[PDB]
RNA sequence: CCCCGGAGGACCACCAGUGGCGAAAGCGGGCGGCCAGAACGCGCCCGACGGUGAGGGGCGAAAGCCGGGGGAGCAAAGGGGAUUAGAUACCCCUGUAGUCCCGGCCGUAAACGAUGCGGGCUAGCUGUCGGUCGGGCUUAGGGCCCGGCCGGUGGCGAAGGGAAACCGUUAAGCCCGCCGCCUGGGGAGUACGGCCGCAAGGCUGAAACUUAAAGGAAUUGGCGGGGGGGCACCACAAGGGGUGAAGCUUGCGGCUUAAUUGGAAAACCUCACCCGGGGGAGGUGCAUGGCCGUCGUCAGCUCGUGCCGUGAGGUGUCCGGUUAAGUCCGGCAACGAGCGAGACCCCCGCCCCUAGUUGCUACCCCUCCCUACGGGGAGGGGGGCACACUAGGGGGACUGCCGGCGUAAGCCGGAGGAAGGAGGGGGCCACGGCAGGUCAGUAUGCCCCGAAACCCCGGGGCUGCACGCGAGCUGCAAUGGCGGGGACAGCGGGAUCCGACCCCGAAAGGGGGAGGCAAUCCCGUAAACCCCGCCCCAGUAGGGAUCGAGGGCUGCAACUCGCCCUCGUGAACGUGGAAUCCCUAGUAACCGCGUGUCACCAACG
């Protein structure tokens, strides 16, 4: 599921997996890219988030995704 | 203005380099030159990048 | 791909098309895709595997640190350490090292109890060191078999090895330093003088 | 003594080997070459400040009425350019339920001016003037830790120092004076500028830099 | 304290050194005598006579012991003065053994290079000591300098070795001998036996039982009453205003209670609590998602390739300058890059353009009024978009110029400039934490209540009150109170809502009702402030708690338990201890207005 992510000429992504995934203790899993803009503009106004919950055997299973395609030339050039 | 961060000097050093003499010691001539020449949509960071450019040409006429 | 590395220019261009040219004139391989140029049959495997944690103020911050043996089952060899945060680029870094330090293993026989003159065991005594594992090979005869320790088996499976005997010293339950005691020992059979 | 070049607006008005500085332009008169009288009645022309470092930081510039806008506190020394009667003015806005009363603060300095002139027959700005060179303080104590103890040591007072001193010791002095009694604060104000001009002991402001001065000489 | 004399005991300042001698312990003034042991030089003598060494010996710091002498200084024990909760210690005064000498005993020490003794081989560079040889000079000296050998003594460091620190011709390397010692920890240098000792004690030295580690070197962090640097009005300095004391509003604690609910804009409802009657607002936020707060008024974190390492890990990311910045500039086994910084996004500020159903009024005319007679003021209408305003786009400021400083990042002063050093305010909140707060916002694991949780009803409670703590309001007065008079904004809200205007009423309030679904109508002529008159230092013409009588508003309902107005009544309080909070410019402080919650009600945001 980040081979189809490679698959596009995203200069950024960031995916988190936050809840229970192995035991009882939460733990937020997750892994990110490069250049890909955290704060400011982009992110948080132009810049593809999306948060789902899942309801697996145990709790909700939250996922946040951050992602800016081959085509977000932000205002750095 | 304090310090210039890396982008503003690199995007100076570039420009200053690509098109040498296109450059000279004064700054509305540089401001005029780096919006002809460079893809600059920003006011401010335009303007500090044609200040650092006369300021390189300031050096360069001051080294020989 | 790019050859990067004039000697990866050499081995794309086609003026190097074995691998036992480069270790017959003492070139040094920068890169790993010449390695997978020059040898498509390159078997690797993850040896080990060991979480490794840096302590801060925060938790702990860990590292998988895994160890692969890369060989082409016919006299080649090469072990790599990679360390990242995780497990893939771990395996990726390890496979990258292990192709980058792969070196010839010389073989024969040499055994009191065997005759033949084939490559499937140490040709004389070696001996390798990895901090305290200290790993001697001696040749056996024909259809003993590996007696060494598991990591160590599959380190000289790789090598191409089929029997040998071994006399192990310090902790090998350190298996990093084992596999690279073993590792050195079959390096060290191209120290000798013939 | 200076290699830093100088603001325009300052005047330098050199004198054997010191150079003398005033911040604030003097001459100043309207169109017509006539002069500029504080609240309408006191002239600006023939104050003079005995003290050389103090007259580097009155500013007697003539004004109508000594109302700047609060603009001349971003710059360190801006308060140079504050006219004198103006500091006068705002260091009457104490305590909080008097601050932004600039017109009530004005009706006092006024009636307080408008007093002097009738009691001592002297210019006002003048009297004032007096009781700030007789207020200002030369020496200061300044703390000391010698292991656990904060103990004092004697130090010079910068001439910015001396008048904000001088300017708020009359002010606190007025105010305490006109405090719970019916004595007017105008009133009050008037006799302790006259004291100080007076150098008179029973003045606030001469009680509390000669109390300043006697502590520094003392931890020297 | 100074001088002049005498007596006594210890030590041998500087020179003086990883300098010397010695087997170790140990040895530091000079002269002399008697001994000892090495190094160097040698075509001297003997001819393997050597190494190590169980057992066996001899020497062996300090303290201590036995007997004698001595005793200046210091000083266990002890006494006293302090400090402390205590102080039988640490500080001060004093003080005896002891320390010194002679004879003997003791026989121990971190008695250490924690490194047994003997011999051979294995790059070097460098300080110093002794002897000797070659050259040069000469403080003409036993002197100095350079070079070689031999022998010591330090430093760095080949090969090699090591768990690593590190050793490395003074080995912990490669070898040849002999001796001593070790075999997880605790029990335990303990018990018993023996020997030695005047004694203290010493040497030698277990097991039962108990235990799963004890331990070495190094890495990251955390911490420190170690060191250094940087920064911050959630720090200090310089200041301003305060809070802490009184009355009152309010939140938590406690007490009381049927209940005073559960957490960390209240009469119904809300509501979850109590009394009575007819799917979870039940737990676990240590199961969780999301969100949020704080670390974070930070600058940090990482990666590619290389390099050092057996490894955890280092480097880069460190040093000097620089500042908001891990921002740069210059040196480095580093060279580049990325998220965070910035940039970027709104709003304020100056100029330009476009625009004038609304908003502006210069220019006009008609009317009213005044007229010192010149003229003026007000209203309606016209004309216009000039001004102002409104909104969309653009420009402008960039250390740009000059002087100084600096390799250069960049800093200071000055001009000019609407605006000068990120122009001013705010947003966006890195990686990872805070077993941070939220199953009472929604959601969800599990575990429970199971025709019982229901946002059912009626009433009460959350409003109970000895008291503690936190945040506030209004005061103590005169820079004031009161009474008249004159003003001057900006947001913002408005639909059955805002409400002009009109009438009634002393007030609160009541009745009618234009216009406005928004630059058009309305809330809306704000208060502080200025002006004039009264009060005059007093618990008062300050203060407005408490209480009595009465009149209204909302609502189904006003007692518990609402809000407003009139008349009367006039408490504490005279500026508030220890302590403590916020704040750097249109800011603090004061003043009011709009609005959120809202049937009504704001001392709150
Ligand atoms: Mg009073
Ligand atoms: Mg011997
Ligand atoms: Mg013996
Ligand atoms: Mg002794
Ligand atoms: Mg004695
Ligand atoms: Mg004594
Ligand atoms: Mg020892
Ligand atoms: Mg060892
Ligand atoms: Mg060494
Ligand atoms: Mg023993
Ligand atoms: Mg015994
Ligand atoms: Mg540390
Ligand atoms: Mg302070
Ligand atoms: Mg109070
Ligand atoms: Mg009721
Ligand atoms: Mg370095
Ligand atoms: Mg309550
Ligand atoms: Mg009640
Ligand atoms: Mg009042
Ligand atoms: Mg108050
Ligand atoms: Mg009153
Ligand atoms: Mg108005
Ligand atoms: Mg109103
Ligand atoms: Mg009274
Ligand atoms: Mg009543
Ligand atoms: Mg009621
Ligand atoms: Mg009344
Ligand atoms: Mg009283
Ligand atoms: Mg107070
Ligand atoms: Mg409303
Ligand atoms: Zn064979």
């Amino acid at each position: 599921a980040v081979r189809q992510l490679m698959e596009a000429g995203a200069k950024g992504f960031e995916i988190v997996v936050s809840g229970k995934l192995s035991t009882e203790r939460a733990k937020f899993e997750k892994i990110t890219y490069g250049k890909l803009y955290k704060i400011g503009y982009d992110a948080k106004n132009r810049v593809r988030r999306a948060v789902v919950h899942v309801l697996l055997k145990p709790g909700i299973y939250g996922i946040e995704v951050r992602i800016t395609p081959a085509t977000l030339r932000y205002s750095d050039e | 203005g304090r310090v210039k961060p890396k982008f503003i000097k690199s995007l100076a050093e570039k420009l200053l380099e690509a098109y040498p003499d296109r450059f000279t010691e004064s700054f509305k001539e540089n401001k005029k030159a780096v919006a002809e020449l460079a893809d600059i949509p920003s006011k401010t960071v335009r303007n500090k990048v044609a200040g650092y450019i006369t300021r390189l040409v300031k050096r360069q006429k001051a080294k020989e | 791909w790019e050859p990067k590395t004039a000697l990866g220019r050499m081995v794309k261009e086609g003026k190097i098309r074995t691998i036992d040219e480069i270790f017959a004139n003492n070139l040094l391989i920068k890169e790993p895709e010449i390695v997978d140029i020059l040898l498509p049959g390159l078997k690797q495997e993850l040896l080990n595997l060991n979480l490794v944690q840096r302590q801060t103020h925060a938790g702990e911050r860990n590292q998988f640190q895994a160890v692969v043996a890369v060989g082409n089952e016919d006299g080649y060899v090469g072990v790599g350490i990679g360390k990242s945060r995780q497990v893939r680029q771990a395996i990726e870094k390890a496979t990258r090292e292990a192709k980058l330090n792969i070196t010839p293993v010389r073989r024969g026989c040499g055994s009191w109890k065997c005759s033949c003159d084939e490559p499937h065991s140490v040709p004389f005594v070696v001996s390798g060191k990895s901090g305290s594992v200290e790993v001697t090979l001696i040749p056996a005869p024909k259809g003993v078999g590996l007696v060494a320790g598991d990591v160590a088996k599959v380190v000289l499976r790789l090598a191409g090895i089929k029997d040998v005997w071994t006399k192990t010293r310090g902790d090998t339950r350190t298996t990093l330093n084992f596999a690279l005691a073993v590792f050195n020992a079959l390096r060290n059979t191209y120290y000798f003088k013939l | 003594i200076f290699g830093e070049q100088l603001p325009k607006t300052s005047r330098v008005e050199y004198i054997g080997d010191v150079p003398i500085i005033e911040e604030c332009p003097r001459e100043l008169k309207t169109l017509d070459g006539n002069p500029i009288l504080l609240f309408g009645k006191w002239s600006f022309e023939d104050v003079v400040v005995r003290d050389p470092g103090l007259r580097r930081y009155i500013c007697l510039k003539p004004v109508v009425l000594p109302h700047t806008e609060g603009r001349y506190q971003k710059r360190r020394f801006g308060k140079a350019h504050i006219p004198i009667v103006e500091r006068l003015v705002n260091l009457l806005m104490r305590p909080g339920r008097n601050t932004g009363k600039k017109h009530k603060a004005y009706n006092i300095v006024k009636r307080a001016f408008e007093i002097i002139y009738y009691k001592t027959g002297r210019n006002p700005i003048q009297v004032f003037i007096d009781a700030i060179i007789n207020t200002a303080p030369r020496e200061e104590i300044t703390r000391i830790i010698m292991g656990g103890i904060a103990y004092s040591v004697s130090v010079d007072v910068s001439p910015q120092r001396r008048l904000d001193l001088s300017l708020r010791w009359i002010t606190e002095g007025a105010r305490q004076c006109s405090f719970n009694n019916p004595k007017p604060i105008e009133e009050c104000l008037a006799d302790e500028i006259m004291a100080a001009a007076a150098n008179d002991p029973k003045s606030y402001a001469v009680r509390k830099r000669e109390e300043l001065e006697r502590i520094a000489a003392a931890s020297r």
